[PDB]
């Protein structure tokens, strides 16, 4: 059980999620991979793991 | 008393004390400051955890 999921919010000045820069780099340095369900349409609830 | 207080509490030349100065922390548009080029200042800024 070495892989455990962690869930976090972005309502406080302690966790901030930013889009990865389109310069073949993974958020430069000092970052942790994250997942967020980005809604596509006002009806469909499908979210890509960006 | 008013003259003495307003003379000893005039405008101070102290505008910054170091990297930990709160006035340096805020990137407000009122106070604009930046490095000249990509010199070692840029590397030091990039090599900071926060």
């Amino acid at each position: 059980d070495n892989h455990l999921s962690i869930v976090t919010l972005e309502e406080a000045p302690f966790v901030i999620v930013e889009d990865i820069d389109p310069l073949t780099e993974t958020c430069v340095r000092n970052t942790v991979p994250c997942r967020k369900f980005v809604k596509i349409n006002n009806s469909t609830n499908e979210g890509m793991n960006v | 008393a008013n003259l003495a207080a307003f003379l000893v509490l005039d405008r101070p030349e102290e505008r910054i004390t170091g990297i930990n100065d709160p006035r340096l922390r805020n990137p407000s548009d009122k106070f604009i400051y930046a490095t000249v080029k990509q010199s070692s200042v840029d590397i030091y800024f990039r090599r900071q955890v926060c």
